[PDB]
RNA sequence: AAUAUAUAGGGUGCGGGAGGGAACGCGGGGAAGUGAAACAUCUCAGUACCCGUAGGAGGAGAAAACAAUUGUGAUUCCGCA
RNA sequence: GCCGCAGCGAAAGCGAGUCUGAAUAGGGCGACCCACACGCGCAUACGCGCGUGUGAAUAGUGGCGUGUUCUGGACCCGAA
RNA sequence: GGGAUGAGCUGUGGGUAGGGGUGAAAGGCCAAUCAAACUCCGUGAUAGCUGGUUCUCCCCGAAAUGCAUUUAGGUGCAGCGUUGCGUGGUUCACCGCGGAGGUAGAGCUACUGGAUGGCCGAUGGGUUACUGACGUCAGCCAAACUCCGA
RNA sequence: UACUAAAAACACAGGUCCGUGCGAAGUCGCAAGACGAUGUAUACGGACUGACGCCUGCCCGGUGCUGGAAGGUUAAGAGGACCCGUUAACCCGCAAGGGUGAAGCGGAGAAUUUAAGCCCCAGUAAACGGCGGUGGUAACUAUAACCAUCCUAAGGUAGCG
RNA sequence: UCGGUACGGUUUGUGUAGGAUAGGUGGGAGACUGUGAAACCUCGACGCCAGUUGGGGCGGAGUCGUUGUUGAAAUACCACUCUGAUCGUAUUGGGCAUCUAACCUCGAACCCUGAAUCGGGUUUAGGGACAGUGCCUGGCGGGUAGUUUAACUGGGGCGGUUGCCUCCUAAAAUGUAACGGAGGCGCCCAAAGGUUCCCUCAACCUGGACGGCAAUCAGGUGGCGAGUGUAAAUGCACAAGGGAGCUUGACUGCGAGACUUACAAGUCAAGCAGGGACGAAAGUCGGGAUUAGUGAUCCGGCACCCCCGAGUGGAAGGGGUG
RNA sequence: CGCGGGGUGGAGCAGCCUGGUAGCUCGUCGGGCUCAUAACCCGAAGGUCGUCGGUUCAAAUCCGGCCCCCGCAACCA
RNA sequence: AACAUGU
């Protein structure tokens, strides 16, 4: 009911983050801007 | 031995809801395969996969090198340009552009350096004589007569259900990929449409899966079923009347299994009650053996279904909807000319016609969002008046389907009573956490049963019914067309299902028109059996063609 | 010989084998107690025991070897690593 | 041959430094006598860095005793 | 005391062997030993268990608690003992000062509950001598009550 | 039950079931070979019952045993698409690197094809087993021949207490 | 006999004008000696997209090309072969049937054999590529073998309990046992997080269409008795309670110093840099008022970094970081 | 005393695991059929889901506290 | 094939 989805980022697609959301609440993939360290600014991160 | 598509292993759930679970099964070209399955089987999540739109959870699916694939959608979009615009994004879209450069490169080589440009337009004028794309101008020209689709010239805004249908399978029969996916063809085509696309598949080179409810046309495009149930995939052979033997062998066997279980479980937790005696030790490998029985029995525990349920309206007089003298029409082209009846109380009334005729502006003039152009729409005072669409306009996607059909609210008016609205809508089936889905994530099979929750709750008399047998299946059509029989007041149908307006009809209204008036409509006394006959006798003994073939290969 | 070519077999004449020995050697079969604070993989251990067969020793031994850009040059055994 | 003589790092490797890190940021682990006048761009005074020493205190390794410990029956006696 | 011409008794010679034998069946019997004989070997089997462990004297001197444990009569580490080298009053006792508390007691019209007798009477019960909510004047109670407080 | 139990315990003649078509079934042995038996279904081995007399009811759901093969599931072998490692050759090139890559040899190997078994389909209780609750009802009380209902594969018959 | 593959014959394709529309490509101006308008034959392959693509009977009288156009393209004839059909040969598998020669016979006779119900050999009567046996492989398997089957406990068994979080017992720091007294947890939230601004609750009383003890309104009174996603305690009206705007700090690199502690763990943290959110700024932000919502090591899985690469170049495998 | 099952209209039972709509057969009540009664046919009434108090928008149901009924263990000396 | 009874 709530697993645990991995955030890719938007354009190295490292998967920086790993979290957690409920999936009848939020059917779609999350999008949130996050701080990658590869590209060293903040990107948009979808999950996978 | 060489294929087109395998599946190694794939398991796709959402969460509770299984749709796969370790499958295998390979497609070879030439393959003519049928999905079938009941209502949220997982039917259209196959195909997700196997189009490249959704990725499975833990396996591989691969498309063979070459080959590609093209998907026909289970609501298929379209662009804001016009029809001629709407066919050349796909089946001419990746090609269309290698002449929008070879148009250009006629007048722009001329003036600038002719030397590197020279095999710019080297290597696209050679991608012009393999596929013959100096036709193109008459390419479409063909691909149009073919589905009888609209004039090219207007906007789609504003077409049929039927008539965005047919836009639609143009832009995938002239691709021509050699993995088809089509996600229930039939939904909203005519007697034409449907005869049509039988012999158009029949040869056709490269695989077709086709998932398909209705009875008769899976028996001329396919002839290897494949089947869902709860996960797995049973691949055989036959022609649809053997797959509801054994869905009906699959449970009578499941069912009587899971009943010796039951028996077996009252014998042993009467003996884990009993006490353990003298200096006697209860055993600790009968206690956990209790544990793991008492665990698989809980877990078939999915048998289940809802009937329809349609509420009764007031008491309704002797005059229902009287039609005196109706002309109506867009523009030039005149839809409904001189047409007078009289809708009846305590019947079912059919209304049948090709597409793009004038079927639903005929219920939008009796619903009071249009306006006839001469004669006069007349209802009278008892009628309350419940209307289905065929747009589905009334459910938006972003909002979940408890909250749509109630608003937040605990309890709703279905019709001077007080249900429950979680209690209503779990006489829709839609029971537990299901409730919580939005309308982008339900099936096409539970958005026909979701409309019917919307409408329905206005507890009127007079139903219009349009296109109600749309995406459901056999188990829950027979529940529909048992509660419109045993309903009081009348009830009007739009439908192209031949086997359905034959089981429940006692008037027929349909479309008659020729070539030299276009627009009549006619109005029967009797089921559809006596419509068929006495259309044989009036116009046209035993005629009330060739297969134009979309293309020249 | 049966039965024909012949063989199985039988007659005669010279050699050889057999069994014992305390340890050591080679080849083959192969435990459990035990240790694992229980136990089955694992250990104990290829130990105890058994079988075949030697020799004054036995086995191995004359590269279808190692090594790593140079090179060592049959085997066994002792010390390191 | 063994122990000592340089450490840090997963390693490549660098080496009184090194790993992490974008960092001449901070930590980890390692190295480094100001008891000492003097000389130095020191100074209200102690110091900072480097010479000169007043010639500061590091140090390991091999044997033989002892106390524990490891592998062997391992302090001795005793099963079913 | 039972059988005593029988499924009898007995002599001489022989056959069956250890997870095997034999059994008119008792786990009976297989050399006075049998829910798996005996002897040699593995072998000095193992035992968180009981028993034992030998000459003297001088200094100091415990513990039976915590935590973990297929653990609870066992054991690892800490606590408490001795001794070697460092540190040197840092320990402890008293006096003065700077500080946190909610026990004992008490209080409750300061809260949450319990509860005694008056008074006023919403309601409930048949127009009312029965019920007496909430309020108020007095007297009270509390490990999971506290405006307080050693 | 030598050595605390001689009995109601074992045996028994009679009974029924099941196995066995003949170097049989069964047993002793790795095997050869042997017993069975110098026998041949009125014979031999197993299981239960235990002279005789009258009798031996109902239940095939469970677990066995016997038969069956329409369907599902299922091993090694056969099969070897597809993807991967190597590099002849080739391209942009700083030719310090990258990219596409034939054949051969490899690694990992899918669809397909395939028996018994198990699921499944029946039979069988002198096969191992199993043979019900609750409430009302008659000329005084009492008891129910009778009835209502729920459940089961079937609801304990003759006899006895 | 039923299939697979390789090879070859015959045949198949008809939206719209048309030679029912060579199917594709390439060659091509000839091809046969001409009546599906024929005589025995005469679509009884398919027969529908119907008449051209056969029942190959014969005839050197009797069709069709190129031109004409009528089209994306043509017209004969033919090698070239895609989709489907059928025929034939070759080479391979699976069924079934027959054979005999391997193998089998405790059926019979004969010899070695003087004495042989053993064994061996010869011959005959049968069985037969099956059976048996080797290797690989599924099944079945208390027939047999090795073992396991926890502890606390006012004896043991039976019943109950085992980790985490809050209170009381607990004797005014911390800690403290019992099968002592009461209760919670194995989650939830994409806002119920971050920030900036703004507001005060419950209960009681008076007036009001439906409307009642209590829905929404209006006015008095009301300093915490309401509220806190969830148990209890400690907090919170300065609000941590209610509402709204923009948002992702539910960050990457760290960490002076502490709490707690046998050890393993647990917990708090000023501040520094990166790149951000809100704010005019000051500033605040490393999830949630706080304390539960969880599992050491080992063995593995995936993503990325390109550290090692068993002669060398790679690779297989290993290593780091999430 | 301890485990663990039960209470639903006059009688018998579902519904309870998986929360929203109280059902089934008989009986009672009124009307038919018949000379009359049973049988049968038609229409109806009847529930505080043992009791109260929490969770929830909502409880017969989920959770605790009580009041009755039924079954089962109580062994080794 | 409906199909019992009348102290
Ligand atoms: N994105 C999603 N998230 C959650 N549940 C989904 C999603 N998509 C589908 N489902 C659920 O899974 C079921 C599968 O839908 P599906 O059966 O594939 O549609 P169709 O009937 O057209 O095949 C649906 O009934 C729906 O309830
Ligand atoms: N708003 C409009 N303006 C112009 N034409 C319209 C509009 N709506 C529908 N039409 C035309 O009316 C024709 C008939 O539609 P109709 O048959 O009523 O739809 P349905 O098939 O759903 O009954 C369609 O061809 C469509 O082009
Ligand atoms: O285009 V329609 O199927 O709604 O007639
Ligand atoms: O593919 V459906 O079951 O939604 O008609
Ligand atoms: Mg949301
Ligand atoms: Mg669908
Ligand atoms: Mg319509
Ligand atoms: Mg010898
Ligand atoms: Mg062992
Ligand atoms: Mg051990
Ligand atoms: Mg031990
Ligand atoms: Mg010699
Ligand atoms: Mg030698
Ligand atoms: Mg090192
Ligand atoms: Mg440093
Ligand atoms: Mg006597
Ligand atoms: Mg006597
Ligand atoms: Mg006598
Ligand atoms: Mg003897
Ligand atoms: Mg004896
Ligand atoms: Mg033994
Ligand atoms: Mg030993
Ligand atoms: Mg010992
Ligand atoms: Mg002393
Ligand atoms: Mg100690
Ligand atoms: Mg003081
Ligand atoms: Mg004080
Ligand atoms: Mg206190
Ligand atoms: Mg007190
Ligand atoms: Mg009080
Ligand atoms: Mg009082
Ligand atoms: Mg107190
Ligand atoms: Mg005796
Ligand atoms: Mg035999
Ligand atoms: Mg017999
Ligand atoms: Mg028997
Ligand atoms: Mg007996
Ligand atoms: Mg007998
Ligand atoms: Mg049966
Ligand atoms: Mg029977
Ligand atoms: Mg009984
Ligand atoms: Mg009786
Ligand atoms: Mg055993
Ligand atoms: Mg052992
Ligand atoms: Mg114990
Ligand atoms: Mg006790
Ligand atoms: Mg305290
Ligand atoms: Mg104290
Ligand atoms: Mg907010
Ligand atoms: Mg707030
Ligand atoms: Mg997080
Ligand atoms: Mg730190
Ligand atoms: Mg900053
Ligand atoms: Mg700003
Ligand atoms: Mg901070
Ligand atoms: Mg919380
Ligand atoms: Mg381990
Ligand atoms: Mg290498
Ligand atoms: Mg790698
Ligand atoms: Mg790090
Ligand atoms: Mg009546
Ligand atoms: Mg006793
Ligand atoms: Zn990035």
């Amino acid at each position: 009911v709530r697993p645990k989805i991995t955030l890719a980022c938007e354009v190295c697609k490292h998967r920086n983050y790993i979290t957690k959301k409920n999936r009848r609440n939020d059917p779609d993939r999350l999008e949130l801007k996050k701080f990658c360290p590869n590209c060293g600014k903040h990107q948009a991160h979808r999950e996978t | 031995a060489e294929f087109i598509y395998t599946m190694k292993k794939v398991r796709k759930a959402h969460g509770d809801k299984v749709i796969l679970d370790d499958v295998t099964l390979s497609f070879y070209p030439g393959a003519k395969i049928g999905v079938v399955g009941p209502n949220g089987a997982g039917k259209s999540s196959v195909l997700r996969i196997m189009a490249g739109l959704d990725k499975p959870n833990n396996g591989d699916a691969f498309l063979a090198t070459g080959a590609t694939v093209g998907i026909l959608q289970q609501e298929p979009p379209l662009n804001e340009d016009k029809t001629v615009r709407g066919n050349v994004e796909e089946g001419m879209g990746d090609i269309k552009i290698k002449l929008d450069r070879f148009n250009e490169v006629a007048e722009l080589m001329a003036t600038d350096y002719t030397d590197e440009l020279m095999e710019e337009m080297g290597r696209l004028q050679e991608e012009l004589d393999h596929a013959d794309a100096w036709d193109l101008d008459a390419q479409l020209e063909q691909a149009m007569d073919a589905l009888r689709c609209p004039p090219a010239d207007e906007p789609v805004t504003n077409l049929s259900g039927g008539e965005r249908r047919r836009v639609a399978l143009c832009k995938l029969l002239l691709s021509k990929p050699d993995l088809l996916l089509l996600d229930e063809p039939t939904n909203h085509l005519d007697a034409e449409s449907v005869q049509w696309l039988e012999q158009h598949l029949a040869s056709y080179p490269g695989a077709i899966l086709a998932v398909t409810h209705d009875r008769y046309f899976l028996d001329n495009v396919a002839e290897w079923i494949l089947e869902l149930d709860r996960g797995r995939a049973y691949p055989y052979e036959g022609n649809y009347s053997t797959y509801l033997e054994k869905k009906a062998e699959r449970l009578a066997v499941q069912g009587r299994k899971d009943a010796k279980l039951q028996k077996r479980l009252t014998e042993e937790l009467a003996w884990v009650r009993s006490g353990a005696k003298a200096r006697q030790a209860k055993s600790k490998a009968r206690l956990q053996r209790y544990e793991e029985m008492a665990a698989e029995a809980e877990k078939t525990r999915k048998l289940d279904f809802e009937e329809i349920q349609i509420p009764v309206g007031p008491r309704l007089g002797n005059v229902v909807v009287e039609v005196d003298h109706l002309d109506k029409g867009y523009d030039g082209r005149a839809l409904i000319k001189d047409l007078s009846f009289s809708l009846p109380r305590n019947g079912i009334v059919g209304v049948i016609g090709p597409n793009g005729v004038g079927k639903t502006t005929l219920f939008k003039t009796i619903v009071g969002l249009e306006t006839p152009d001469s004669g006069s729409v007349k209802v009278g005072e008892t009628v309350k008046l419940s209307y289905v669409d065929q747009a589905r306009a009334g459910i938006d996607p972003r909002k979940t389907v408890w909250e749509v059909v109630s608003d937040g609210l605990d309890y709703i008016q279905v019709g001077q009573t007080e249900v429950p609205s979680r209690a209503y809508v779990s006489a829709f089936g839609f029971k537990g956490p299901d409730q919580q889905k939005p309308a982008g994530v339900l099936s096409g099979g539970e958005r026909n049963r979701l409309n019917l929750a919307l409408t329905l709750k206005q507890g009127g008399n007079l139903i219009l019914l349009d296109e109600p047998t749309n995406d459901l299946d056999v188990e829950t059509l027979g529940s529909l067309e048992n509660a419109l029989l045993n309903f009081p007041g009348c009830a009007v149908v739009i439908s192209h299902d031949r086997w359905f307006l034959d089981r429940t009809c006692t008037h027929i209204l349909a479309w008659e028109g020729d070539d030299d008036n276009e627009a009549k409509w006619f109005w029967f006394e009797g089921n559809f059996g006596a419509y068929e006959e006495n259309k044989v006798e009036r116009l046209g003994v035993d005629a009330a063609v060739t297969h134009r073939k979309l293309t020249r290969g």
